[PDB]
């Protein structure tokens, strides 16, 4: 299975999970039941950026699966791969929205789940200033808790805002990593879809700071690529869904670095086994100056 | 009826040639009318004076055998083998001259060593010691080894390290492993003699064996020694098409293939006495322009403007502005001698290998190359006084081009997209990565001449545009490269105008045009080198890669030899002009079907460029699925 | 149509002939008058203009 | 017209008609009127812009090819490529011989049989011989010979018999030879589209290439063959198809490479193979040779000659050929088809000469004797498949004498040397008879057959006319075999056909009027002989009353031979017109201007009697120039 | 001037001299005057051998010039050269016959001139039994008298019959060579035409001992070539007439040896400058063995 097929398989799996959770939400709560994220002004940010539509009820959430379906075209060309990554991102957002409408408190500390607009505005000032020279999106599991803690604290000591997805949260807790918004170590959630909660940070950064109106998807992607200094460090074995989510990160212009053997794409998808050089490799790949 | 060219400057000059009452290659093609069916199918034989013999191109009808009893397949296979042998001879003679020039290099001479690192790497490839040695002693030893490759009768020849071990083992098992170049040419000529070889498969295998000595020994050594003596090409800007001629300057057009003469002419053009003479004859200066492969060489290494490719040579004289036309060998239409009578142009032959009747012969002296080049250039400059400015018409049509993409230059460009914390540097690894990931679907080489049978430059341009639109990166050589230069494909902007998404992204990241001009016809060896490195980086044979070669408008025997050795190396080749083999069904079956069993590649005959692009994409995709990428 | 001694026996007319009237003979190709449709394509396809 | 003058050939042609098989004559008839453009040489196919045909008549029709090449350019390039192909064939033969010499050993299958000849050749190649092992000398000589083929630096090595004046003339003209394969490659390069478009330079390049055949390739092949297999001496043999035996296994050796035929001859005396031939019901093994390999084995061992080129098919038509073993060159591919109509095993042995539907048994040069033995065993076992009801062997055979190498000729000439005067072991008696005018001159008759000429007619008529005019004749190849079949290779022929001076010379020296000097590469011997005569008289070879004739040639090798013979300074008559009549400049160069360059020129004459008259007149003109 | 042209020129000069001396005989003696050689039954032996005709009067001697004319065909082939040599031999015979017509005794001693038939029968028996190993025909002049005397006495000591023409007669006298029929040293005459007097010895040997009738020229030439062991040693510069007469000797199968540079013909015309080896060269060339 080559890179394109891996991304397409991951996107299809994300679509299947989104369809299942949306069916569960429709069964339990009804199509008139409200759909929203806590304290946001852009409804579902990824769908709003891609199409301009605001998802307000469960029926509209079920109708948002058509966006995911139309973004998956299984032809081995780079544009289709980027669209399939974006389809995975939309499916992850739909899954997170369904989680929020199904449970009153989907995320229990230390996981924070969705990040509200006021937090985005608070982080915007140090973002453009340079006190936050980048965003380190760490996903998966490192071979040890010690190495995960070392990498996370190296990023933290450099001022980067690091977000944690998956078992790396538990490894960092075992590694005595101090977490919080002021400490710039944000645990999003143990599920892969929780990575969307940092993606919407970039998307809304284009909506708030960039002033790009909803539906101008290419302008949003250009803004995230040229203004948001985000990158992904994917540790541990990578499923097809993880590779598809990384394709979404690449579609937003965010390079993906991993310790796994993957079909490398220069400046976009890079393998770095040496955990002692992963921080420097990511800073070079994202062109970040400390 | 049919348009003669897609190039507007070519069309304006064809109208001028009609107004001036001079004949062109198009006019002679029209005069030839319906060409002989027997010769077109390859079923005519003249190998002995019992003939001429012609057998039916349609099996089961008419005369079946020649007088000696040779079948249509035998006649076709022998004719094809002799075309391959002639192309191999042309390329090998070019490389032999380059090696002899290398053998005569000196510190204080006209010919020096300009790339010492390249010479040391080549010496490593030839098992020549370099440490603590004088550079010219090394150069002479390397030249001796290269010369031995041409005529050794005992032992094995030396092949470049980029050639995969698996490909060499496959050649040895098949029986096509190359011997000395001249020996293989002689073997082909011997086996086509009356009453020798009358088996199509063995004849084709002998021709493949002969073509390998061209691709991997003759052209390769010529290219690498030319780099050693005249400098490795790097990315450089130039201008292309007939508009580069200057009305108010002396116009000196270099046509042919051998680079030493054109290098010495370029050096002589900066001589203060000759510049002063050009000023004194009433010209603003000296304007050197190149055509065909010698133009490609001087343009790759110095940015000399390219006046035009093969079927434009006559039109260069039709402008009335060419004060001197200096030619060495190969692809020099003899009609130029007649044509220059209608203008003031001095048509100067310089090589004892290529005498042309009614041309001015000034033998280029290899012993004193610079002085000889200065004398020839002085004749061209003095001819400016005979210019008739009332007969001058230079089209205002020229195009910016970027070229100079040797393998070394490509690797240097690829180093840009290498993460320093990962590495390694100075490899083809980024290209291998983009090919394996599928961001680039493949790489295709577009090579070959023009041919009056095809609308000039149409097939080249359509094939190149289709390939780059399908995210296939294109490397170009020769007259195809010059057609791309004239059209405007050799530009960074072309990436966003013609390329597909993946190739556009790659071009933006690496800062290269989507079409890479890798030099002259012998520089096709560079392409081989590149592919080999990629194969060696992936641990596979060259037949496992999604690569292809295309000759949309080929005419020469050299093109036949090139296609043969490209297929024998394991790279599928598309031919835009049918070779004279349709009369022999067995030969067609060998070249287009059975060759894949032998060397993992085969010929594709397709005269429709759009269909050729579709077939190339499908073949690349199926090879990718075989490879798992 | 009738062929003449100018013929150098290049074989072009033979094949081009729609009616296939033209056949190779002792000293030159020949035209069978009974099966010649008078098209004149043979005259067109001749390097020496033998078919008259 | 008649197909041949040979009665056995005619009987077998009647048999082939009765058997329903087609011959070369039938295929020639089927080809009918051959293409005029190709016959005149004005057709070009050197690039895929073509095919281009221009008018053979200047001032009419299409004048230039698509690239602009004139009729003279197209003709000259075609001629040069014919020369290059002939040179390639001969040079590949010589290269195989040189490699065989390099692999000689005391206890191996291939040894040194003529040490004196090897030492003389080593002297010619600047190889030391005193106090050295003979096989070390042989290996050094083979290395020097091989370097002649592919050296890129320095000058090639030429035989001492070549006059210094001829070398200097070649250097001034610009045709002094380089390494053989290099010259072949140069000719092929300059004929490529858009290279050489000047007929004079093209012809000079072809002459330069042909010199590497005449004086290097063929010469080295001949001398190394003498070293390895023995210098030929006077020997008796029988000729024509009657030599086949009904009650014996018949093994026919066809081709040019002598190592295979030498090993087959040696294997034929193997006790096991002779016993096997007896066990399949045959009286024994009857080896017969055809064309140049037959000439080689006949010159060195007296092997009977079955026939020349255009008889090869008829040899199978007899129904008595159990095995036909072929190496390379002048092997009609139709033999394979023909072999299906009989029991004959048609065996190809060389990787250079695969033939479809033939039995391929690759001759292994690493173990030549064992490989020859297994091939011969296949031929012997095929005797059980003989159908004796289909067998017809004409009772027509002729006695012949051959083996006249230069050494043998010198040995014969030693008889007419007064001991008190001397010197011995020189060509001086021959030079004396030529200078005195007792012999008017010497003529070489060489070449193939050709269906365009009544087979063997031109050879026989030319030879008889020349010897009647007191011109001594040396013959090679298929012409020599035609002379053998006719009966000219006999001492008695001197009193039956020769004129008074030649009859007296033959009686004094005890030789036939016609001297068989071997195969087509052995034409180098003729050069050697002429050179010696020239060197004895202190003149160039163009000053001598000598000539060469190719009455019925067909092959590219024949073109290269005529070219290098003319370039060496010997006028050459061609009995078959080469495809050059379309280029007036090329005709003028070959037949008129060449004399200004090298002192000799081509003569095209299809009438043998007129050719004999012209040869005599030209020889008398050169005698009057020389003062003799 | 090549060998053929030298021989043709010599034969023409011999014909010119024969015509002049015959004209003198006609003007002084008339065509009815008798023509004969002293004591012979073969008339003029060369003409009788070639044609079978006996010449008795001067008018027939004048008619014998047509034989010389018919024997000179100037075509460069070996048969014509041999016929032209025979033309010189016939012309020389006509000149010698006219000498006897004009002057009663044309030869003064030591020269003997014509050799009569009884002498031939006298020395014929030693020629058959091998007591005379061969006939050494020495004509011309040696570089010195002692060289000629050495060669002549070398032949004499070996039992060969030596005949002398030209200045070697005087050189041998200066060298004190004892000349006589019993001494086998016969001086014929100082003129080149006197060599015909030893030629007629070989011709009449075929007529007398071979029993060959006149007119059977080929049989007579075959006889002299196989049966008469004669050879020619030509010393000193050789004129065209001498060369044409040598061609006559070659026509009879007698090899010609000389010290001059000539267009050598193997076994027939040979150059030997070394006077110390001329005798041995001639014996080998004529296959003469001394017991
Ligand atoms: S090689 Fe055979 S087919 Fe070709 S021209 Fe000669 S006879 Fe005809
Ligand atoms: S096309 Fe003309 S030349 Fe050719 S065969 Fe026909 S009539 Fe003859
Ligand atoms: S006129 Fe037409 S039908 Fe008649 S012979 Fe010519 S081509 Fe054939
Ligand atoms: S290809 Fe053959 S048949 Fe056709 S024109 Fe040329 S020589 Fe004649
Ligand atoms: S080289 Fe010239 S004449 Fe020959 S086929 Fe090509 S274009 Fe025609």
């Amino acid at each position: 299975m080559n890179l394109f097929q891996t991304v397409f398989t991951g996107s299809k799996q994300a679509l299947a999970a989104a369809e299942g959770i949306v069916k569960q939400a429709v069964d339990e709560k009804g199509r008139d039941y409200k759909v929203a994220f806590p304290d946001t002004a852009y409804s579902l940010p990824v769908i709003f950026a891609a199409t301009g539509k605001k998802i307000t009820n469960v029926g509209e959430l079920e109708g948002a699966l058509d966006i995911v379906r139309s973004l998956i075209v299984e032809e081995e060309m780079l544009d289709k791969l980027l669209n399939s990554g974006l389809a995975t991102a939309v499916a992850a957002e739909i899954i997170e929205a369904a989680k929020y409408v199904l449970s009153d408190a989907p995320y229990a500390e230390p996981c924070v789940g969705f990040i509200s607009d006021p937090i985005i505005r608070s982080l915007g000032v140090p973002l453009v200033t340079g006190d936050i020279p980048g965003v380190a999106v760490i996903l998966g599991e490192c071979p040890d808790s010690e190495t995960a803690a070392k990498i996370i604290k190296d990023y933290q000591s450099k001022g980067l805002l690091t977000c944690l997805v998956g078992k790396v949260i538990d490894q960092a807790i075992e590694g005595k990593v101090k977490m919080g918004l002021d400490l710039r170590v944000i645990p999003l959630g143990y599920d892969v879809t929780s990575v969307i909660h940092v993606v919407t940070i970039a998307i809304r950064a284009a909506l708030i700071f960039g002033g790009i109106k909803g539906g101008q998807l290419n302008d949003i992607l250009k803004y995230t690529a040229e203004r948001v200094p985000a990158f992904v460090n994917a540790f541990g074995p990578l499923s097809e869904l993880v590779v598809s989510a990384g394709a979404g990160a690449i579609a937003l212009g965010f390079p993906v670095l991993t310790d796994q053997v993957v079909p490398e794409v220069p400046t976009l998808l890079l393998t770095q086994k040496d955990y002692d050089k992963m921080v420097k490799t990511s800073l070079e790949a994202r062109n970040i100056k400390i | 009826e049919k348009a003669k060219s897609i190039d507007q400057a070519t069309l304006q000059l064809l109208d001028k040639a009609k107004q001036d009452g001079v004949e062109t290659v198009w006019d002679r093609k029209a005069d030839m009318k319906v060409q002989c069916g027997f010769g077109s199918a390859g079923v005519c034989c003249r190998n002995c004076s019992m003939g001429p013999c012609r057998v039916s191109p349609v099996p089961g009808k008419g005369v079946e055998r020649g007088i000696c009893g040779a079948t249509a397949d035998v006649i076709v296979s022998r004719n094809f083998a002799r075309m391959v042998a002639a192309g191999t001879a042309a390329h090998s003679d070019h490389g032999r001259s380059i090696a002899l020039s290398l053998y005569h290099t000196s510190k204080d001479g006209d010919i020096k060593v300009k790339d010492e690192n390249k010479l040391k790497e080549v010496a490593k490839s030839f098992n020549v010691e370099t440490e603590g040695r004088d550079i010219y002693d090394i150069a002479h030893d390397v030249a001796k080894e290269g010369l031995s490759n041409y005529g050794k009768q005992l032992g094995e020849v030396t092949l470049p390290p980029s050639l995969p071990e698996k490909r060499k083992e496959l050649w040895r098992k098949l029986g096509v492993y190359p011997r000395a170049v001249d020996r293989e040419i002689a073997a082909v000529m011997h086996s086509t003699h009356i009453g020798c070889n009358a088996d199509a498969e063995a004849m084709i295998k002998m021709s493949m064996r002969c073509s390998l000595t061209d691709g991997w020994m003759g052209s390769f050594m010529g290219t690498e020694f030319s780099d050693i003596m005249f400098g490795t090409p790097h990315s450089i800007d130039t201008e292309a098409n007939l508009g580069v001629l200057e009305k108010n300057s002396v116009n000196v057009v270099l046509h042919g293939h051998e680079p030493l003469l054109s290098e010495m002419v370029v050096e002589a053009a900066s001589d203060p006495e000759l510049v002063e003479l050009a000023k004194s004859v009433g010209a603003d200066g000296i304007n050197l322009c190149g055509m065909c492969c010698t133009g490609n060489e001087v343009s790759m290494r110095h940015g000399i403007k390219i006046a035009g490719n093969f079927m434009q040579q006559e039109l260069a004289v039709v402008t009335g502005a060419v004060d001197g036309l200096i030619v060495d060998v190969q692809c020099i239409m003899p009609a130029l001698a007649k044509l220059s009578k209608s203008y003031h142009t001095k048509f100067i032959t310089t090589s004892p290998k290529a005498h042309i009747t009614d041309s001015i012969y000034m033998e280029f002296d290899e012993e004193n190359p610079l002085d000889s080049a200065k004398k020839i250039l002085k004749e061209a400059i003095l001819n400016f006084k005979n210019r008739d400015q009332s007969k001058v018409m230079i089209p205002e049509l020229k195009c910016k081009a970027i070229l100079g993409y040797s393998v070394e230059e490509i690797i240097n460009k690829l180093d840009k997209v290498v993460n320093t914390q990962i590495g390694p540097m100075q490899t083809v690894k980024p290209l291998a990565d983009v090919l394996v990931s599928g961001v680039l679907r493949g790489a295709a080489a577009v090579v070959g001449c023009n041919n009056p049978k095809v609308v000039q430059d149409s097939a080249h341009i359509e094939t190149i545009k289709g390939l780059i639109k399908n995210d296939v990166i294109v490397v170009v050589t020769g007259c195809a490269a010059q057609a791309a230069a004239k059209y405007g494909l050799l530009q960074k902007e072309a990436a966003e105008k013609y390329a597909g998404p993946g190739l556009a992204t790659v071009c933006k990241l690496v800062d290269i045009p989507p079409v890479l001009h890798m030099g002259s016809c012998v520089d096709i060896s560079r392409i081989l080198d590149l592919v080999g490195r990629v194969a060696n980086l992936l641990g596979v044979d060259m037949s496992d890669l999604p690569v292809a070669g295309v000759a949309p408008e080929w005419m020469s025997e050299k093109a036949v030899a090139i296609g043969t050795y490209v297929v024998t190396s394991g790279i599928d080749t598309w031919l835009g002009v049918a070779p004279p083999v349709t009369g022999g069904p067995e030969v067609v079956d060998i070249l287009t079907n059975k060759m894949e069993d032998w060397v993992g590649a085969k010929f594709f005959i397709e005269t429709d460029p759009h269909k050729a692009v579709e077939q190339i994409v499908n073949r690349m995709n199926e090879k990718r699925k075989k490879l798992g990428i | 149509y009738k062929i003449t001694e100018d013929c150098v026996s290049c074989g072009s007319c033979a094949s081009e002939c729609p009616a296939d009237a033209i056949s190779q003979g002792d000293s030159q190709f020949v035209i069978d008058p009974e099966k010649c449709i008078e098209c004149g394509n043979c005259a067109n396809v001749c390097p020496v203009g033998a078919p008259v």
